């Protein structure tokens, strides 16, 4: 259900694959564009390997359609990103999710 | 006797008199002024602490508690008018209002009283939503919840959501907001379930409170070019010009770096074109004044419609666009490295002095690209369309201003300016 | 510092609390006070040492803090009427009339009310206590108690009070002898 | 400052540059304005786009009266000269993904222009009105099928507009020529 | 130089001005004060110092971290989660291995001061009315068990907290659910095979375990007749309770004690 | 089925009710509006060269407004200081998100890392043009939602004195008074058991977080820095007593800074050459000798408290280190 716009290209040659890890640097936004995460004002980028189930379905199953050096943007649903629920506090039930997601490195 | 049902009204309404008695009771709790001596202070809390506690003793509270179920029957001014007489509805809101406060004014100080009558909030908070006596209510409410740490155990999910309720109700009110700190935490100790409840019910949604971002500056810079079409005089009809960037950065410091580009309006025939304020986050194609494009959506009314085009790019370094300005019949048209763009911006009002402007929020290099004495063509343009260079009118300077005023980083040493005229020029005689 | 402490003494309360920096400074306050030239000279300064203080309100603040305990025997009593003690040293009629005119120009019961309350739990030798000690020590050395034994608790304290008493009606203050019955 | 009309302001923080303060203010013990300062006035301004506020109660030529079966929210104006108003409704209706739609029925049926284009927006309900010598007309929320405002007006309604709108900041007196564009 | 400085600039400013925030000027005395008294500090602190060695670091650092976790949710209202960490956190310090080899350390780091007033929150808000948190009393009253047993002075520190518990001792009787946590039993490990302490166990509180038995033996409970007992006329759990207090007051080390 | 029934929080009730909110706004044109004190510095390139029309902008610029949302508008941050109203809405707003996270509760904190920002924390305590009120309110909420925590976690162990016997711990039994010194407060070596620090990154596209039990992280070392800054032109400002102090009147300028100072300085950073530095800022014979109000002297007080508390600590340590 995810679906992605390319926005800078990643050369289309290295993906993530299982069995590896993705350095990946993020801006969330709500659906109405005011955002809620973003991995640039902590200025560190977010490292998280694939396939182990530690991140959301809507950013692992869009990361593991990227390539390294490629901008994109992420639209998820709220089955795949949170459910019926949301996140406690932060994501209100019933939310559609928007990354604005910049891959580094692969290792 | 006249509630329970209709009867003759050979009844006694005191209307006045209990009005005096409950000023003068207000009057009589009335805590001390900061302004006084601290040995009389003391000597005065202490009276009203046992003024207070000797009230509580006959049970009064309950007393009072019962007389606004009694009042609180009505609906309004009007409805009590045709029921008790027009002294009485007229005097309604004032008795609630007075009786309110002598609630409030008997449990100010007290954390016996509060730990005592803490089983009514939930009958307070349930009728907090009667929009005459929100405000008393929610001082006693407040009064209660601050003394007692017993108040707040009783406190549950229902009462959270109507508070929030009523605060999405009522608007912003900042004693809402206090009454939530309070019940947040009591006497330097925490309930994790009350900070929870609010945290996960009052702004998961960020319609309310007032929410926040940090964004950055961004200007535009617009040449002295004027394009009013109308009967008679006309200028073809058709212009163009192309852009280039040098050197560009995607993200500068926390944020995408503004970089949009296309023809804005004016506003009649004056300079000055309507849209943002000044100095926002806002470039062009965020008003229904300018028409923009960044490589990837089509900006028309601060909305942003993707477009496609083969390899979708944003405007990355050593990149050259072309813009094509029809004005009657066709639209605003833009190409991305020679070839067109999907997406063009027609029927819209032509009323106006149209203008190439670009925007941009930081780290850029920007050229315009006109013909003869401005720079070359990296492209062929349309048959027809001119370009800004040849737009210019006769024997008249061409620069660039920044969009519409001094935005400059100057000291006061800067020419501030008022309104001005249309130009004076924006037939032979008969 | 005499009305931050005369504020606290006089802010009401249910129970008198530790204060610590009260405990701390009464001791100082107290420690501040103490051949005939050599005679009158000491008695002279010591004079000046309790003008030093007792024109700057403690004469008050010592009634005020003995009024807000209501004869609750602790360290807060102990302390103030050591303070009593080094500031009413020897015949000191100013200080004394000080007291009794404070005490006359505020009504309160709350002081001698709770000198009476403050004398009647001060200290009595207990036999049972006595000879349950004499076991214990005879069964097994045990650590003797710092608080006399537990037999006679706050003697010091008791015997500092009925100074304080005794200070308060020395030289002939017919006055305060009247006002005190 | 009036039309075409450009000058410069001086608070002081530069002794070196007011002129002619060695002249006179110096001596009789005058100060500049800000001569205490680290940092520069903010200079504020008389901005000119006209956004949208809340109706005063001490404002004349214009009050707002609510009463209340149904709601509603009643005019009345008491003045000598008369233009065009351009009241508009607290906060919008906000449409999702899916819905799209506008539909304005007068007294008969529906007939009107085709409104209904909106993808994510958020409409402020709003009705611009001519200032009469007695002006009546007010809101009414009135409920049929589905959400539904009444703009009912009074005699002398041919000038008077209601519909609904986004963040839109232009004073003037006219009909048409509305900000407008179709996307390709 | 710093107390110099400081009895300068604390004295200048009240010289200065006349202060008021009474908060502002207890501050300042109190600075004042221990700049003056300076080994007052020494003789507060050094009662509270301890060491261990050098190579126990990171097991102490396990403690102190669950004494500290203790200590927040003492600040944090009572709840179900707050009483799940705060027993966590219990039998962290049981399972320690530091809490047995310095027991010392246990009485200048305060935890029985901490435990008895979790507990005391837990025991108010009503006397014969509710109970609730019976697992946060119970795992209060085994960690004060094991700490004044696994000792010869912790149970001279809980003998003076002995008499506040005994008022509320009749909780978590007539119920054979914890025969082991209940403020009596800890009233009893503290006064466990001791002389010294049977002795100082004076008669204000004996003659109150004495009212206690006789309101045991003549109501029945309550509680067994809403459980659905057959009502006699008296009440065997909570007095054979007593009745075990009190002989442990009364016989120690096999030698009766006379004046008990 | 009503207008009213669609923009609030309920839908499922068909009477028509117009709640106060609901109020009628008219165009107005009685509006001010306020000039940056900062513009985008663009420079274009003059020489209108043969290869076209060069503009040129480099130093960023950025800036922070609220979003008001039944008006659907964007406000700087710096307009707040007319508008009493929004002025004081958002200070108890402020409020409101330090008493939801006031205690050990981090949950909570995560969620407000999110819902305002993690870098408009460090703008509002840097900017100058601050209405005072929102100042001391980000102060708070910076403090609450990072430091309050182990601030207050290591308070805890305060006059709690374990040390251990290693070696290097048996190195300070000189404690440096003879030769004619006395060394500097809280400059040496500690070896003394200490709670640790550590905080949990703050990330809301991970499922399942393992506990985030301890705090969301913060950079350190920039906020320290910033500290020393705001701190050194405080102190410069303040020397020559100018009529506009940093939000407002002096105690907006200096008791938030101070409390984030003295909270820093808690929490165990300032190692020895930023401790020297932040000695000679108020010591030499500077800042306690200028005329400052109630609460700056309240806070200062709290840092003499602690300036004593550590020497406290080094002689128990030194005492320790020669009784072995």
């Amino acid at each position: 259900g995810v679906e992605i716009e390319t926005i800078s290209p990643g050369d289309g040659r290295t993906f993530p694959k299982k069995g590896q890890t993705c350095v990946v640097h993020y801006t969330g936004m709500l659906q109405n564009g005011k955002k809620f995460d973003s991995s640039r004002d902590r200025n560190k980028p977010f490292k998280f390997r694939i396939g182990k189930q530690e991140v959301i379905k809507g950013f692992e199953e869009g990361a593991a359609q990227m390539s390294l050096g490629q901008r994109a943007k992420l639209t998820c649903t709220p089955d795949v990103a949170y459910g019926a629920t949301g996140h406690p506090g932060v994501i209100p039930p019933n939310a559609t999710l928007i990354f604005d997601v910049e891959l580094l490195n692969l290792e | 006797a006249l509630s329970k049902k209709v009867k003759l009204p050979t009844i006694d309404l005191p209307i006045e008199s209990v009005s005096l008695s409950l000023q003068d009771l207000i009057g009589y709790f009335h805590p001390p002024d900061e302004h006084l001596e601290h040995e009389d202070k003391q000597n005065r809390l202490r009276a009203l602490k046992n003024r207070q506690n000797l009230f509580q003793e006959e049970g009064m509270i309950n007393l009072v508690l019962e007389c606004i179920d009694r009042l609180h029957v009505y609906s309004s001014a009007a409805h009590f008018a045709d029921v008790a007489g027009r002294e009485a509805g007229e005097s309604w809101k004032s008795i609630l209002n007075s009786l309110y406060e002598l609630l409030a004014a008997l449990i100010r100080g007290n954390r016996k009283n509060c730990a005592q009558f803490s089983g009514s909030l939930d009958w307070l908070i349930s009728r907090l939503e009667r929009l005459e006596a929100s405000s008393g209510i929610l001082e006693v409410l407040h009064c209660v919840l601050v003394e007692s740490p017993e108040a707040l155990n009783i406190i549950k999910e229902g009462h959270i959501k109507s508070i929030i309720s009523l605060l999405d109700k009522h608007g912003r009110n900042h004693k809402v907001l206090d009454v939530l700190c309070s019940l947040c935490v009591c006497h330097g100790v925490a309930v994790r379930s009350n900070q929870h409840l609010i945290c996960d019910n009052l702004l998961p949604g960020r319609d309310l409170l007032l929410q926040t971002r940090l964004v950055n500056h961004v200007s535009s810079m617009r040449p002295n070019i004027f394009l009013g079409v109308s009967e008679g005089s006309a200028q073809y009809k058709k212009w163009y010009y192309e852009l280039m960037v040098d050197h560009t950065e995607p993200f500068v410091t926390a944020e995408a770096t503004h970089l949009r580009v296309g023809w804005a309006s004016t506003e009649g025939y004056s300079p000055y074109p309507g849209g943002g304020e000044e100095w926002g986050g806002n470039g062009v194609g965020d008003d229904l004044f300018s028409y923009g494009f960044d490589g990837l959506h089509l900006w028309s009314g601060c909305i942003a419609r993707t477009v496609s085009s083969p390899n979708q790019h944003l405007l990355r370094t050593d990149d050259v666009i072309s813009c094509c300005l029809d004005l009657s019949a066709p639209s605003i048209s833009f190409r991305i490295n020679g070839q067109p763009v999907q997406g063009m911006f027609e029927n819209f009002n032509i009323d106006g002095l149209f203008f190439p402007v670009v925007s941009f929020s930081a780290g850029i290099k920007v050229r315009f690209l006109l013909g003869g004495r401005h720079g070359e063509f990296k492209f062929l343009p349309p048959p027809g369309y001119a370009a800004c260079y040849e737009a210019v009118l006769p024997k008249e300077k061409l620069k660039v201003e920044h969009s519409r005023e001094y935005k400059q980083e100057r000291t006061y040493t800067r020419d501030l300016l008022g309104p001005t005229v249309s130009l004076t020029q924006a037939v032979p005689v008969d | 510092l005499i009305l931050l402490f005369s504020r606290t003494a006089l802010t009401e309360k249910c129970k008198l609390e530790e204060d610590f920096l009260y405990m701390a400074y009464a001791d100082i306050m107290a420690k501040s006070c103490h051949s005939f030239e050599e005679k009158e000279m000491e008695k002279q300064k010591l004079l000046y040492q309790q003008a030093r203080l007792h024109d700057r309100g403690a004469a008050e603040m010592v009634l005020q803090t003995i009024s807000a305990s209501k004869g609750e025997t602790g360290p807060m009593v102990a302390a103030t009427l050591k303070l009593g003690i080094a500031i009413l040293n020897g015949g000191n009629s100013t200080v004394q009339q000080k007291m009794l005119d404070y005490l006359k120009e505020k009504k309160d019961v709350g002081f001698f009310q709770s000198l009476a309350g403050l004398m009647q739990s001060c200290s009595v030798l207990d036999l049972n206590a006595f000879e349950r000690q004499n076991k214990a020590e005879g069964l097994g050395m045990v650590t003797e108690e710092g608080s006399g034994e537990k037999v006679l608790q706050d003697d010091e304290f008791t015997c500092d009070l009925f100074r304080f008493l005794q200070l308060l009606c020395e030289g002939h203050n017919s006055d305060f002898q009247n006002y005190l019955r | 400052l009036g039309v075409a009309q450009v000058g410069r302001m001086n608070f002081g923080k530069d002794v070196s540059t007011l002129k002619y303060f060695t002249i006179c203010g110096l001596q009789e013990g005058y100060e500049p304005f800000a001569v205490n300062t680290n940092r520069d006035i903010t200079m504020w301004l008389s901005k000119r786009l006209p956004q949208f506020l809340q109706v005063p109660s001490n404002h004349e030529h214009i009050e707002v009266t609510r009463i209340d079966k149904v709601t509603q929210k009643s005019f009345g104006s008491q003045n000598n000269n008369t233009d065009i108003m351009f009241y508009r409704l607290s906060m919008p209706i906000e449409c999702a993904x899916x819905x799209x739609x506008x539909x304005x029925x007068x007294x008969x049926x529906x007939x009107x222009x085709x409104x209904x284009x909106x993808x994510x927006x958020x409409x402020x309900d709003s009705d611009f009105e001519v200032l009469m010598k007695t002006a009546h007309g007010h809101l009414v929320p009135d409920r049929i099928d589905k959400d539904k405002e009444t703009p009912k007006p009074e005699f002398n309604n041919h000038k008077d507009y209601a519909q609904e709108k986004p963040s839109r900041l232009k004073q003037x007196x006219x009909x048409x020529x509305x900000x407008x564009x179709x996307x390709x | 130089s710093l107390q110099q400085l400081i009895s300068e600039t604390m004295v200048r400013w009240a010289q200065e001005s006349v202060i008021e925030d009474p908060e502002l000027v207890r501050a300042m005395f109190v600075l004042l004060h221990r700049q003056y008294d300076g080994i007052g500090g020494l003789v507060r602190a050094l009662p509270k110092t301890y060491t261990i060695n050098g190579v126990s670091v990171e097991d102490t650092i396990n403690l102190l971290a669950s004494l500290g976790q203790i200590r927040s949710l003492l600040s944090v209202r009572m709840g179900k989660e707050e009483e799940k960490l705060m027993i966590r956190g219990l039998g962290d310090i049981m399972n320690n291995k530091v809490f047995y080899q310095h027991p010392n350390l246990m009485r200048a780091l305060g935890m029985h001061e901490t435990v008895m007033e979790v507990m005391v929150n837990v025991l108010g808000g009503g006397e014969s009315k509710e109970i609730t948190f019976p697992k946060m009393v119970a795992n209060c009253c085994r960690f004060l068990c094991y700490f004044c047993r696994i000792s010869r002075q912790n149970q001279k520190a809980m003998f003076d907290h002995l008499s506040y518990l005994l008022e509320n001792s009749s909780v978590g009787l007539a119920s054979p659910a914890m025969r082991g946590s209940t403020p009596l039993d800890v009233a009893a490990a503290s006064v466990m095979d001791n002389n010294e302490l049977a002795l100082a166990l004076r008669e204000p509180d004996l003659e109150k375990v004495v009212r206690y038995l006789a309101g045991c033996g003549l109501q029945s409970c309550q509680m067994l007749v809403s459980k659905g007992y057959p009502d006699i006329g008296w009440n065997p759990v909570e007095g054979e309770r007593y009745l075990d207090f009190l002989r442990f007051a009364v016989f120690c080390n096999g030698e009766s004690v006379e004046e008990n | 089925p009503l207008s009213a029934g669609l923009f609030k929080s309920e839908h499922k009730n068909p009477v028509p009710q117009c709640p106060p909110r609901l109020h009628v706004q008219f165009l107005s044109h009685v509006l001010w509006s306020r000039m940056p004190n900062q513009f985008l510095k663009v420079d274009v390139s003059r020489i209108s060269e043969r290869q076209g029309w060069l503009v040129q902008c480099l130093d960023p610029l950025q800036f922070m407004s609220l979003h008001i949302p039944e008006e659907n508008r964007s406000v700087d941050i710096l307009e707040l200081t007319e508008q009493e109203e929004l002025l004081q809405f958002h200070y108890h707003t402020l409020r409101l998100y330090s008493a939801v996270c006031a205690l050990g509760n981090h949950r909570v904190a995560h969620a407000l890392c999110s819902h305002v920002d993690e870098p408009q924390l460090l703008y509002a305590i840097e900017n100058k043009y601050m209405p005072g009120l929102l100042r001391a309110g980000y102060y708070d909420l910076l403090i609450d939602i990072h430091l309050s925590s182990y601030a207050t976690a290591r308070l805890m162990m305060n006059n709690e004195f374990i040390v251990p016997m290693t070696e290097e711990t048996k190195s300070i039994t000189l404690f440096p008074d003879e030769n004619k010194k006395h060394g500097l407060p809280g400059i040496g070596l500690s070896t003394s058991l200490r709670p640790r620090m550590r905080f949990s990154s703050p990330s809301f596209v991970s499922i399942s977080n393992d506990c985030y039990q301890y705090s969301p992280e913060f950079p350190l070392d920039i906020l320290k820095a910033k500290t020393i800054q705001m701190l050194t032109e405080a102190v410069k400002e303040g020397s020559l007593h100018a009529r506009d102090p940093v939000g407002g009147t002096t105690e907006f300028l200096f008791v938030p800074l101070i409390k984030l100072f003295y909270t820093l300085l808690i929490m165990g950073i300032f190692h020895n050459e930023d401790l020297k530095h932040i000695l000679q800022l108020i010591e030499p014979s500077g800042l306690l000798q200028m005329k400052l109000p109630e609460p700056v002297k309240l806070q200062m007080c709290l840092l003499l408290q602690y300036l004593c508390d550590c020497q406290v600590r080094h002689r128990i340590e030194a005492i320790v280190a020669f009784s072995d």
